RNA sequence: UGCUCGC
């Protein structure tokens, strides 16, 4: 998913700290350890069994 | 002739040089008077259109103004000084034409059901056609040739016309101007505009899942540069400028200074900033973006046909625009004149009045109005057929060509994409009316019942949109634009903010605007799909009159058509007791119509006046035109278009380069309404024979007739062929003549 | 071409100048076909239009009724006169040497 | 969440609890009213000239309308745009021309839009 | 007869769908001997024609099939010791539209053109469960191009030909019997030909560069001879044979198709006087003054 | 639907006048507040109100990267210069919110406090929306150019005294054409200076948690009885409309409105023209009920006369004394006296004979067809028929207007036999 | 799409059901008919238009595009698909056209005109060219076709 | 040619061997068929088939 | 050169 910082609301992007991966921005100190599962899906469509016309 | 000129005259009534300073020369009040002729020596003379038509020469009117100068410091007035001669169009305000009835009509030699309306200019008549021309200040969401969905928005104000666009060739939004060298990700401009941060950037595009998984390669795109600034944004903008050809004056490290001058005034000229505050522009752009974002999924793409977005220039528009150009070139002269000779010339002061050359604005308008072609530097605008000579075939030819409308595609080639008759053509265009060959379909012809509205003053639109609840859109972010419930409210491309329960918005507005606080031809509409509230004010939409119905009965009774019958109100009256409004394409899209009485249902706004009103003047002609096929009346159209008899009562006198006319007209037997509204049967142009439908003798195999000896030889179908032969005894240089 | 528009002029323009009229053929509206109708029956011809003919060649009645009627035909600016167009050797153009 | 409305909004806020609730409410440009002794016109009537006490009364009547009586005339209250985002409402009160005290007087959740019931204004003259 | 076509609509050709260029646009397309060309038709005959299965097994074979189109589920989970692309294949999708695509299949189709990802990155955990852990390459890209990946991951090919964009399945109503066909709506008619199941024998295309670098010149000629006769016959109008015979023997005379453009008319004739007047007057004008190129009366 | 629950009342307070501001942060939800960060300092401006908030974010906190902060701090300021720090320790400790102005005009917003059974309103003085501001990056270029300067001097060990003078280069303050004045005085850089004219006022932070918040918060509130009938606010629905909505400043040109917005003379003189016939009674139903009959009696004597009971215009007043017939050409007096003798002819019977009108005026066919079909229509057999039918009413509820009709009708049939030699 | 398909074909049963009837109830001798079966000039399909019932206005193979936001005339309701809101003309030219039918007639005979237009100008071209290029071959004696080289 | 208003041109050759190819190569009985599929252009046509 | 037409 699209996250922000609280701090001052840029993107925050995914890297590996010293102890784990953690969310970070690029223009603040700010971090955010990752402690359980996160996870994104998104579901795309299934391509359906089309028919044979004719 | 009467509002516009004087208000032109305001814009450039004090023109200054800039050396010998403490001088100047102001305009006062311009007039243009009636129509005279410089025939007599130093002395001027009432003409009649017929002796201009006669004489070969211009029907116009001298324009003069009164003015105040400074000669040697002391101050100089002149009350009345010419300065031009304006063409004067046929049954105008200043036309003698006017006022006139039929007997003074027969003394100035000028038929009396003659429609009017067309210059005369160096003895032919000049008509100028009704441009047809995309709105301006829209957006235009549309497939590129690559099928990229792109948008584009035409910024025009008085000044400038900037057309940028934005396109997603690679899964993110660039901006692309005129101004730039190579186009810039959308993000960079957000946080050049002030809004710096992502969030709320994403905030404005939109909250949808979908909207942020496409805004996501340019968030990307965006951090991958080390773009993080407003200063960062505005350096990176004006790296990507290129000068004027290397524009007079020190730069003096103009960088950032161009590049926010091109943000603020060049990019979006339609969307005012206050002060170097780009929030509504920003919130602009969003919307922009947003629309595209949706755009990108189902294939809702706008379209050019559709003639809600059609603006409609009239000779007026044209001629104002001629006269601003020209008063400006003219100033501009007069400044090159004084500042060349104000500094070295003698102790004798220089004043205008010996320079001020008369022939400029009137040799200008004569040329713009014979030849046809407007060349407008200061627009750089170049048109060609804006004027066209009247046809005076018959007077249904001059009838119908005076209600032409040209397309801005100018046809020369087979777009075959704005010559469908699109379903948007409903009671404002003529559907059957066309040029049957190359030009057909982008030549059209305006209805019977149909106007054109002019600009309003804007004012109270917008007073009465602030006290309805709109909401200021910089005191929201702009999260609140992708709420289900919220629309926005637009002003002629100008996002006016964002609403609640647009129904109650909508009726009142209508309310008010039946009541009478709000002008008649202002016209507001709601897209759902965008949920997006237009309300359009500016001049050149088609507009149509309906009467209301409310709960299943119309407004207009039998009382009301016998107080019209016995002359107790007219059509004004109707309109100001909310009888019948107008309604504008855009309003008609949300409104529903009935066609008659019977189709009328609970879900009812408004009834149609007239169904045969659909037809223009040329269709009128055709008797049962709905038992016909349609190109049979396109084909009837064209040929009554060359129908020959009479033109008018002054046929005998006018001397034109080639006339028909018919020994014994006689009007139809079957005449439709339309006929009797345009008084066609007073000047007929064709004659009723007893037709029997058969074949004989095989000599009319196809589509050819048999002819009677007999009646021919009656005077049926006998012809006048009237031609012009002219000759000229012009005196040369030398004191020499012809003779 | 399917001109239907075109019969129902030429019967209402036989029923006006039977009954001294002039009939309207406003778009969707207009005089009705029944109306025209009954003012050919009552002025004593068909109420169709169709008449009974004798041929003028033969001196014979034909054997089909002819369509008869008023139908207000306008003369164009067309004419054979002015189009007419016969050229000799003539002259010729200076840069090609060409009609 | 449920799009709520204004007569719910203060039966919950005033029934259902007890607790005080800070709004913003938007007024139109010109209220019904003549600036009291302010020196003139038909000029603009903000609450900056009316003075203080009892100025209208809130009728919430059945079918959900909410009016605001001002006067002789009765405007509509609807709901405004529902804000998510922080909004803390403070006093910023310059005591001093050099010290001045910032009082945060509460937080904003709710936004009201007071609006003129133009059909009746129409239909009574 | 070109301008007899009416340019008509509506002429599916039976199957309702798969609106295809005839008329007028036909027939230019076809004298231009573009290589590319507008709806391209592929006819493939099945060695089992009364079978369904076979059919649409053949035609998951040339069709081709996207990742996320049979994909259930694709979620970036990032774990607090490693972050990384999991994919869900629905294996009821594809036993449904009878895929041969297994999690190997799909991580074979992995690694190819996409960053260079290294084949111990992908991984197979479960029976439809695909593990993607990338590496940051050093050229301009970190671990955040996770994202990247999430714009084309489910874009890549696992079965079927990448040319091909759309393969339906045509039938036959004969009294006698019913036989399946593939209608491909693709550009390559040398793949289609050599997948299993397709009798390549009797599989042609409306493409004529396909077939002629695909079946040689002769094949080419015959294509265009039937192309031609197809188009003509579809609007009621016939043309005998012996003209578009003529025609297709002057396009394939030189070994080559070679269309009615200037370019194909300056490659087959000789001539300068035509050539300029064609097109491109002053430049074979000048082009023949320099090579000095001495032109006959013929 | 009445109103029958919640007649909760308004109350007004000016306590809070000027002193009251709204800050909006468009980029944090409401979920999360300021509360607990403590803040440091506010600067704001009387005039052109722009505030920032200058607050204090902290460090052991695990959602805080130590070497990023240093990294930041030694980016945006020196080594060890500390003279004019953005940061008073080596780590990202302060934070800046910078205001931007919704609004030029704020009286039209008010804050409501909601009390049991009450309404405060309270007028703001203005509305600013807090962003968080990039400040310290510019400073950090600016330090990452002073640096390279410094590089680029550095490029020796032992710079040699530069003979650097700086030249008088004291350039004419040029006559600045109007134009590029209004560009200057246009520019961002003019405005930001005069922004930066107006010295910075220093403001502590007070918390919502803080005593003062809840000792202040009363303000809001306005000591007066419950019901107080307010002595403005009494103007009526149409003076209300005008006040919100302020103007923006062939013959039957006049609408009906602007006809009532003229005087009653003018309008019978305007109705006469434009119907040319109409009884009394339609005419003061047009006209209103709130109109004497007298007034309007006495009006339409001037220009009409009386033919059968009804009402017709007078000649004179269709036909001016300049104007002349649009079809003949003949003076307006001949088409007065072609009027006059029609109008009696119809007095003197109900059946007029088109011929002998035509006859007796020496008229054209075209001049009778107008005058007959103003008052009169074609009855087939019987000639032209008044097109009102009689009105007796009238004549016996006024005998004596009947009477003077009458005898004005005997001197104009005298005039007539004189004219026309009848 | 399936809907559109029922509806025209519905509109099509409608349409031939009417002329066949209009066929049947024809007596001998009539000129139209007599004009028909000889195949001189027009067809039954004309005479069933300008009789019984004219058929569905078809632009581009398909019913009458929403010109406006999701119909074609403010005439008809939102997101209505029925027949006579589409293109159908259920009245006959001898009974006269409604306004939208009319106005639908004229759009499909618009259509028509412009693509004789854009046909007339592309196939000039195409023969052009193709006389251009094949204008070299001949018919030698010897049975051969050679081009001029 | 449908003789509603067409204009149609007409030659004179000035040479006897022009006159006689004409004659032969492009007289009206000689082409009574296009060489398109051999189908008959001039036969009967309207008021000829009724 | 422009444009309106004629098929
Ligand atoms: N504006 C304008 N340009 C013309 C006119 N006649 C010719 N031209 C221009 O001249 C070119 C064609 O020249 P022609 O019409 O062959 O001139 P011409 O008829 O041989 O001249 P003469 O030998 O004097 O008869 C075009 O490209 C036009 O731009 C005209 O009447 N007005
Ligand atoms: N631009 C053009 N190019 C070539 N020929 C043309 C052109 N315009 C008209 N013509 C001539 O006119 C003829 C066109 O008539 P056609 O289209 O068949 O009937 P029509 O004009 O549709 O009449 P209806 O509307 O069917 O009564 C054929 C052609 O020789
Ligand atoms: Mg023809
Ligand atoms: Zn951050």
């Amino acid at each position: 998913m699209l996250l922000f910082c609280p701090g001052c609301g840029n993107g925050l992007i995914v890297e590996e700290g010293q102890r784990c991966h953690r969310f970070a921005c690029n223009t603040c100190p700010y971090v955010h350890n990752i402690t359980r599962k996160v996870t994104n899906r998104k579901y795309p469509k299934l391509k359906e069994v089309d028919d044979v016309l004719g | 002739i009467n509002v516009e000129i004087k208000k032109i005259m305001k814009a450039n009534e004090k023109v200054t040089s800039d050396a010998d300073p403490m001088w100047y020369l102001k305009y006062l009040n311009i007039y243009v008077g009636l129509p005279d002729v410089e025939e007599s020596f130093n002395v001027t003379r009432p003409v009649s259109p017929h002796e201009c038509r006669l004489r070969d020469m211009t029907y116009s009117a001298p324009i003069t103004v009164d003015i105040e100068y400074t000669r040697g410091s002391q101050r100089i007035i002149r009350n009345a000084l010419p300065i031009g001669r304006m063409p004067i169009m046929l049954r105008s305000s200043n036309c003698v034409l006017t006022g006139k009835t039929p007997a003074e009509f027969a003394k100035l030699n000028e038929c009396p059901l003659d429609p009017g309306g067309y210059f005369i200019v160096k003895g032919v008549e000049k008509v100028i056609l009704i441009q047809e021309q995309l709105s301006k200040n829209r957006i235009i969401v549309e497939a590129d040739r690559k099928g990229a969905v792109g948008a584009s928005v035409t910024s025009s104000t008085h000044e400038k016309k900037s057309r940028t666009n934005m396109a997603v060739k690679q899964g993110r939004f660039y901006l692309r101007h005129n101004t730039l060298s190579e186009d810039i990700p959308i993000v960079i401009i957000f946080k050049a505009m002030g809004v710096e941060s992502d969030q709320e950037i994403v905030q404005m595009i939109g909250t949808e899942e979908h909207v942020m998984a496409a805004f996501g390669p340019s968030l990307e795109e965006c951090q991958k540069a080390q773009i993080f600034t407003q200063m960062q944004a505005l350096k990176y903008i004006g790296n990507k400028v290129r000068r004027q050809r290397m524009w007079g004056g020190g730069p003096k490290k103009t960088k950032i200074e161009e590049a926010r001058e091109l943000l603020a005034s060049t990019i979006l000229t339609h969307v005012p900033v206050k002060e170097f505050n780009f929030r509504a522009k920003c919130i602009y752009t969003a919307v922009m973006v947003r629309r595209v974002i949706l755009a990108q999924g189902d294939n809702k793409v706008d379209d050019r046909d559709y003639y809600g977005n059609k603006r409609l220039e009239l000779a007026g528009q044209l001629l104002s625009l001629l006269f601003e150009d020209l008063f400006k070139k003219f100033n501009s002269e007069m400044k090159k004149i004084a500042d060349q000779v104000i500094p070295k010339q003698r102790a004798a002061q220089f004043d205008v009045v010996k320079h001020m050359r008369q022939d400029q604005i009137t040799n200008g308008m004569v040329n713009a109005i014979s030849t046809g072609n407007w060349s407008l530097k200061r627009f750089k605008m170049d048109r060609q057929g804006v004027t066209q000579v009247l046809s005076r075939l018959s007077y249904i030819s001059a009838l119908g060509m005076m209600t032409r409308i040209s397309s801005q595609f100018e046809k020369t080639r087979k777009v075959s994409g704005p010559r469908s008759l699109q379903p948007s053509q409903w009671g404002m265009l003529c559907p059957s009316d066309t040029p049957e060959g190359e030009a057909c379909g982008l030549v059209k012809n305006l209805a019977l019942m149909t106007h054109i509205t002019t600009d309003m003053e804007d004012g109270p639109i917008v007073k009465l949109a602030s006290n309805l609840g709109v909401e200021d859109v910089n005191l929201l972010c702009g999260e609140e634009l992708s709420y289900p419930n919220v629309f926005l409210v637009f002003l002629n491309g100008n996002i006016l903010g964002v609403i609640r329960d647009h129904k109650k918005l909508v009726n009142t507005f209508r309310l008010m605007r039946r009541a009478g606080y709000i002008n008649e031809f202002v016209s507001i509409s709601t897209n759902l799909t965008d949920r997006c509230v237009y309300i359009s004010s500016d001049g050149g939409r088609l507009c149509r009159p309906y009467i209301i119905v409310k709960k299943q009965k119309p407004a207009v009774t039998n009382k009301h058509m016998e107080e019209l019958a016995q002359g107790y109100r007219n059509f004004e009256d109707f309109l100001h007791e909310s009888l019948v409004e107008y309604l504008d394409v855009n309003e008609e899209n949300d409104c529903n119509i009935a066609l008659y009485e019977h189709t009328i249902n609970k879900d009812t706004t408004h009834l149609e006046i007239e169904p045969f009103t659909l037809l223009g003047v040329c269709a009128g002609l055709i008797p049962y035109p709905h038992h016909n096929q349609s190109p049979r009346n396109t084909y009837q159209c064209a040929m009554g278009k060359q129908a020959m008899g009479t033109i008018g009562y002054n046929q005998r006198n006018r001397i034109d380069t080639l006339m028909y006319l018919l020994a014994y007209p006689q009007k139809p037997m079957v005449k439709t309404k339309t006929i009797e509204l345009i008084e066609f049967e007073k000047l007929p142009a064709g004659q009723n024979a007893t037709v029997a439908v058969m074949s004989y003798s095989g000599y009319d195999i196809e589509d050819a007739l048999v002819l009677n000896k007999a009646s021919l030889d009656r005077g049926f179908g006998r012809c006048l062929v009237y031609k012009n032969a002219k000759c000229t005894l012009k005196r040369y240089t030398n004191q020499t003549f012809d003779k | 071409r399917m001109t239907v528009g075109k019969l129902i002029e030429l019967l209402a323009g036989k029923a006006g100048v039977l009954d001294g009229r002039f009939h309207y053929g406003t778009a969707f509206g207009g005089s009705k076909v029944k109306d025209v109708c009954e003012d050919l029956v009552r002025h004593g011809y068909n109420y169709l239009g169709k008449d009974y003919v004798t041929s003028g060649i033969t001196g014979e009645p034909l054997e089909a009724y002819i369509y008869f009627g008023p139908v207000y035909y306008q003369k164009l600016k067309h004419m054979v006169l002015d189009k007419m167009h016969a050229r000799a050797r003539g002259p010729r153009a200076v840069l090609t040497r060409q009609p | 969440l449920p799009k709520d409305v204004s007569v719910a909004e203060l039966l919950r806020e005033l029934s259902l609890t007890k607790e005080e609730e800070l709004l913003f409410l938007q007024l139109p440009d010109t209220l019904p009213g003549q600036p009291p002794t302010q020196d003139i016109a038909e000029n603009a009537c903000t609450l900056a000239d009316l003075t203080e006490g009892q100025v209208g009364k809130l009728l919430i009547r059945k079918s959900g309308r909410v009016q605001l009586l001002l006067g002789k005339v009765t405007l509509d209250v609807t709901m405004g745009t529902a804000c998510s985002f922080l909004q803390e409402l403070v006093s910023v009160g310059l005591g001093d021309s050099r010290t001045g005290e910032m009082t945060v007087l509460g937080h904003v959740k709710h936004k009201l839009v007071c609006s003129p019931d133009f059909e009746s204004l129409l239909d009574h003259k | 007869p070109g301008t007899q076509m009416t340019l008509k609509t509506f002429h599916f050709a039976g199957v309702a769908s798969m609106n295809i260029t005839l008329g007028v646009p036909r027939i230019k397309e076809i004298i231009n001997a573009s290589k590319a060309i507008s709806t391209p038709i592929i006819t493939a005959q099945l060695d089992k024609d009364d079978d369904a299965d076979y059919a649409r097994l053949v035609k998951g074979r040339i069709e081709k099939t996207l990742l996320g189109e049979i994909s259930e589920y694709i979620e970036e989970v990032f774990l607090p010791d490693d972050c990384f692309i999991l994919v869900k294949l629905s294996l009821e999708r594809i036993r449904l539209l009878r895929l041969e695509v297994n999690a190997e299949t799909v991580r074979y189709s992995i690694c190819t053109s996409k960053l260079r990802v290294k084949p111990g990155d992908v991984a197979v955990h479960g029976e439809a469960v695909v593990c993607v852990t990338p590496r940051e390459n050093s050229k301009s890209s970190m671990y955040y191009v996770l994202q990247f990946l999430k714009e084309d991951l489910p874009k890549v090919v696992v079965q079927g030909i990448p040319e091909v964009s759309r393969a339906v399945i045509h039938i036959d109503e004969q009294s006698g019997k019913e036989k399946y066909k593939l209608l491909v709506e693709g550009d390559n008619l040398r793949a289609v030909m050599a997948t299993h199941g397709v009798k390549g024998t009797r599989t042609t295309s409306n493409n004529t560069y396909e077939v002629e670098k695909t079946l040689g010149i002769e094949a080419a000629r015959t294509t265009i001879i039937n192309e031609i006769q197809y188009t003509m016959v579809n609007h009621g109008m016939s043309i005998d044979r012996r003209h578009v015979m003529l025609l297709s023997d002057l396009m394939t005379y030189k070994g080559e198709v070679l269309g009615i453009t200037r370019f194909g008319l300056a490659k087959m004739k000789e001539s300068v006087l035509m050539l300029a007047s064609f097109e491109k007057t002053a430049d074979h004008l000048f082009d023949a003054a320099y090579f000095g190129q001495k032109d006959s009366v013929c | 639907d009445d109103p029958v629950v919640q007649e909760i009342d308004v109350y007004l307070a000016k306590s809070l006048a000027e002193k009251l501001y709204l800050f909006q942060y468009p980029v944090r939800p409401a979920s999360m507040t300021y509360d607990d960060i403590p803040h440091l300092s506010a600067k704001i401006k009387p005039k052109q109100q722009k505030v920032e908030l200058e607050m204090a974010i902290d460090t052991l906190n695990p959602n805080y990267c130590r070497s990023k902060g240093e990294q930041i701090a030694l980016n945006v300021d020196g080594a060890c210069a500390d003279e004019t720090s953005t940061y008073s320790s080596k780590l990202m400790d302060k934070q800046t919110f910078c205001s931007s102005q919704t609004t030029s005009n704020t009286s039209r917003y008010a804050a409501a406090l909601y009390r049991q059974g009450e309404l405060h309103l309270t007028p703001l003085h203005g509305i600013l929306q807090l962003r968080p501001s990039f400040s310290y990056l510019d400073k950090a270029d600016a330090k990452h150019r002073e640096r390279e300067a410094a590089n680029e001097a550095g490029d020796s060990s032992q710079d040699e005294a530069e003979d650097d003078v700086k030249q008088i280069t004291v350039r004419f303050s040029r006559p600045e054409s109007e134009q590029a004045r209004q560009r200057r005085v246009q520019s961002y850089e003019f405005l930001q200076k005069k922004h930066a004219e107006e010295p910075w006022v220093h403001l502590h932070y007070y918390g919502l948690r803080d005593s003062r918040s809840e000792h202040e918060r009363q303000y809001l509130l306005c000591p007066g009885s419950s019901g107080v009938e307010n002595t403005e606010l009494v103007k009526s629905p149409s003076e209300y409309l005008m006040m919100l909505m302020p103007p923006s400043q062939p013959s039957n040109v006049l609408s009906m409105a602007q006809l009532r917005t003229l005087p009653l003379a003018d309008q019978i003189k305007i109705l006469m023209k434009n119907v040319k016939v109409m009884p009394f009674a339609n005419l003061m139903s047009l006209l209103g009920p709130s109109i004497d009959s007298v007034a309007v009696l006495r009006g339409i004597q001037k220009v009409a006369m009386l033919v059968q009971g009804n009402w017709v215009v007078k000649s004179d007043i269709l036909y001016p004394k300049d104007s002349s017939s649009p079809h003949s050409g003949v003076p307006a007096e001949v088409l007065c006296r072609g009027r006059d003798f029609v109008m009696w002819k119809f007095t003197q019977s109900r059946w007029v004979v088109r011929k002998e009108v035509a006859t007796v005026t020496k008229l054209c066919a075209e001049d009778v067809k107008d005058f007959l079909e103003h008052m009169a229509v074609v009855r087939i057999n019987k000639g032209w028929e008044f097109i009102l039918p009689y009105d007796g009413e009238f004549i016996k509820k006024h005998p004596d207007v009947v009477q003077r009709q009458h005898m004005l009708w005997t001197g104009i049939q005298a005039k007539l036999e004189k004219v026309y030699n009848l | 799409e399936t809907l559109e398909a029922l509806i025209l074909k519905e509109l099509s049963v409608i349409r031939d059901h009417a002329g066949s009837a209009c066929l049947r109830e024809l007596d001998k001798s009539n000129s139209p008919l007599t004009m028909a079966l000889c195949g001189s000039k027009g067809s039954f399909i004309n005479i069933s238009q300008m009789i019984a019932c004219v058929g569905q206005q078809a632009i581009s193979g398909s019913r009458v595009p929403d010109g406006f936001e999701n119909r074609s005339l403010p005439h008809f309701e939102k997101h209505s698909k029925l027949p006579a809101a589409k293109g159908f003309v259920a009245n006959s030219f001898y009974s006269g056209l409604t306004p939208t039918e009319f106005f639908f007639h004229t759009m499909a005979g618009r259509e028509g005109l412009v693509d004789t237009a854009v046909k007339t100008a592309e196939t000039g071209y195409m023969q052009r060219r193709l006389v251009k290029s094949l204008e070299d071959l001949c018919s030698q004696y010897d049975l051969t076709v050679r081009s001029s080289t | 040619a449908d003789f509603d208003g067409d204009e149609m041109n007409l030659h004179l050759p000035q040479t006897e061997e022009a006159k006689a190819e004409a004659l032969v190569l492009m007289g009206t009985k000689a082409n009574l068929v296009t060489p398109r599929n051999g189908e008959p252009l001039i036969a009967a046509i309207q008021d000829f088939l009724t």
